[PDB]
DNA sequence: AAAAGGCCTGCAGGCAAGTGCACAAACAATACTTAAATA
DNA sequence: TATTTAAGTATTGTTTGTGCACTTGCCTGCAGGCCTTTT
């Protein structure tokens, strides 16, 4: 299912451009969290390698300037230069961010803007401006401590404040199990790749187009524009309503994640 | 949330155009106590911790000899706990009622 | 955790002072290698890249499973190393591969990965007591009893006619006089 | 000389040590009631 | 047929019980404050 959400991120949305309003964040954004050592970071590497525009980036080894380019009034010709937007390099195509929790509170605030408007409004001594950086962030995470506490509420087990959290279009909980049923399957799924010297197709031997799929994506995102038929509208509305009424409670206020309009946007 | 129009002028020497604005008879402290007793005896409420009915007449009699102190605390401080919680309350009051939008917080 | 013992503070101290006497910790039976040519051989080994052997996998796999399950029933327990991860499995495999490098051989041995397991477990239980016990050595009649218990797992009867029991005893090699003695004891023991 | 990236320290993030103690029930024998023995 | 009150009844009064609490250290979690550069 993680893979599924990732794929859906790759094809992200369509640019519905209104003459009134506008800037409806044509793409999506996927946090994912779970027990340490559960492939998250490696999935991120894998995606960043897949896309033709990815910009890997770590957390807590980066600052707000690194996340969103920084402007400079060049005194040479007295002009506006922009520099090194990690987010701006990813204009179009995905980004990746690790240790998203370990990110500083001084940082992790530019997100509060770029993720929902895809713009960065900088206003410092010399210059005020708004540089638009359309980009589908894709962040890893780590629940507080070093694993769950299934005696702890979930939206407290994740640390991020509810605004920024609902900002995220889709949150995954990759929990590690003590199955012993998949465990030996996973162990074989590693030992096999260790069997060969140059291991390929580590999983079941079903043909899959490692290279073809990229051109497939870069065709799909550019030759087809889905128009939401009428019937979809109904089942979408009812789905949202059911999502939210379920979330309704008196004590859901402090501990739960509430279904909000961004659920419908998602 | 009511438009609360209270104009003052009118036709010359009209004395009309009254200024009614509250338009909900907020009941006083002196009267509500009636409704409060009605409720507490309709069992929607209860005392903080009250043993309803003892096991037998022995423990019941031994608890009636107890000179209680909640007697001493006045009417408007007995900490009553609830019998029907707000969530359920939202599920039953027909939405036609003009207070329905307060069942939910 | 340095348990303050006596033979340690004896031997260690003696041998440090002996270093002061003879600047070589190597005693009568020892082959110390100078770090230069040591490094040489080490790098040479590093230039090998051995291969994982196909047989050991299952064993390896099984090891992981074991190292998994106990961990759960040891989460809140004393040795609170919590929920050994697939990274532990991968680290075991890597340790085995490096030991095979030390073999300078391209196929990992079952003894190789077994040594790796010994390393990973000696890291454990090194906290306290560091001891175990054994009780099942004697078994001159208790073994008969356990055989009977397997038979009971099959059917579960306290019959008064023993013909498969005596057959399995004779197959086990235990005599019939000791068997009859034990039967006496357990009938008196009311089973 | 000051304004903008970055990194260091004062406020307190917090909670088990822990005692007070305000809840409860029989409590030990109150205070009094009611049948009997004697003139 | 009635004064003896002796036993008995109904009731008081109180005993420790705890059920809950709310206190006062604790280092770390956090965040306003110091360093740097450019004009
Ligand atoms: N189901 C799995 N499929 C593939 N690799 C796995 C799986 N489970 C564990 N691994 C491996 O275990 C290691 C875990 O790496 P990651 O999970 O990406 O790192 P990480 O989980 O981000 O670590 P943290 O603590 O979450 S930051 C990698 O070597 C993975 O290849």
């Amino acid at each position: 299912d993680v893979k599924k959400g990732i794929l859906l991120q790759l094809f992200g949305g369509t640019n519905k451009t209104f003459t009134k309003g506008g800037r409806y964040r044509g793409d999506i954004n996927i946090l994912l969290c779970g027990d340490p050592s559960t492939s998250k970071s490696q999935i991120l590497q894998y995606v960043h390698k897949i896309t033709p525009r990815g910009v890997y980036t770590s957390g807590k080894g980066s600052s707000a300037v690194g996340l969103t380019a920084y402007i400079t009034r060049d005194v040479d010709t007295k002009q506006l230069v922009l520099e090194s937007g990690a987010l701006v390099l990813s204009d179009g195509g995905v980004c990746c961010i690790d240790e998203f929790d370990k990110m500083s509170d001084s940082t992790r605030s530019v997100l509060h803007e770029v993720m929902e408007q895809q713009t960065i409004s900088i206003a410092k001594a010399g210059i005020i401006t708004t540089l638009n950086a359309r980009s589908s962030i894709l962040a890893s995470a780590n629940p507080i401590g070093s694993r769950y506490n299934p005696n702890l509420p979930v939206t407290e087990n994740i640390d991020l404040p509810p605004p920024l959290l609902s900002r995220f279009d889709l949150v995954y909980l990759v929990l590690d199990k003590v199955d012993e049923k998949n465990d030996r399957e996973l162990a074989k799924h590693l030992t096999n790749l260790y069997l060969e010297d140059k291991p390929e197709h580590i999983s079941q031997d079903d043909v899959l187009p490692v290279e073809f799929l990229t051109m497939y994506i870069s065709y799909a995102k550019e030759h087809i524009h889905p128009i939401i038929t009428e019937a979809a509208k109904t089942e979408l509305v009812r789905a949202y309503v059911g999502m939210r009424k379920m979330g309704d409670d008196s004590r859901s206020d402090e501990k739960r994640i509430t279904a909000t309009t961004r659920q419908l946007e998602s | 949330r009511i438009p609360t129009v209270a104009p003052t002028t009118n036709v010359g020497t009209g004395q009309s155009t009254f200024s009614i604005d509250n338009t909900i008879k907020l009941w006083l402290k002196k009267d509500v106590k009636n409704v409060w007793e009605n409720l507490v005896q309709l069992d929607f409420f209860t005392e903080k911790s009250a043993v309803g009915l003892r096991d037998n007449a022995t423990a019941a009699f031994y608890a009636s000899n107890y000179q209680f102190q909640g007697t001493m605390i006045p009417f408007d401080l007995r900490s009553y706990q609830m019998q029907i919680i707000l969530q359920e309350l939202r599920r039953i009051i027909p939405k036609s009622n003009m207070y329905y939008s307060w069942t939910q917080l | 955790l340095d348990i303050p013992s006596r033979d340690d503070d004896e031997k260690l101290a003696e041998h440090v002072t002996y270093v002061h006497m003879h600047n070589k910790q190597p005693d009568l039976d020892f082959t110390p290698v100078e770090p230069s040519k040591m490094r040489e051989y080490i790098a040479y080994a590093k230039t090998k890249r051995p291969v994982m052997s196909e047989a050991v996998n299952d064993y390896v796999v099984q090891a992981y499973i074991r190292l998994r399950q106990d961990s759960k029933r040891e989460m809140d327990s004393k040795f609170s190393f919590g929920q050994a991860t697939p990274r532990t499995l991968l680290g075991i495999i890597r340790l085995s591969q490096a030991l095979a490098k030390l073999r300078l051989a391209d196929m990992v041995d079952i003894d190789d990965v077994e040594e790796a397991l010994r390393l990973v477990r000696v890291s454990k239980e090194s906290l306290y007591q560091e001891t175990n016990k054994s009780k099942e050595d004697e078994s001159p009649t208790t073994k008969i009893f356990t055989i009977i218990k397997k038979m009971l797992q099959e059917t579960g009867k306290n019959t008064l006619s023993y013909e498969n029991i005596v057959k399995t005893v004779r197959l086990r090699g235990f005599t019939m006089l000791q068997l009859s003695n034990c039967i006496q004891e357990y009938s008196y023991l009311n089973v």
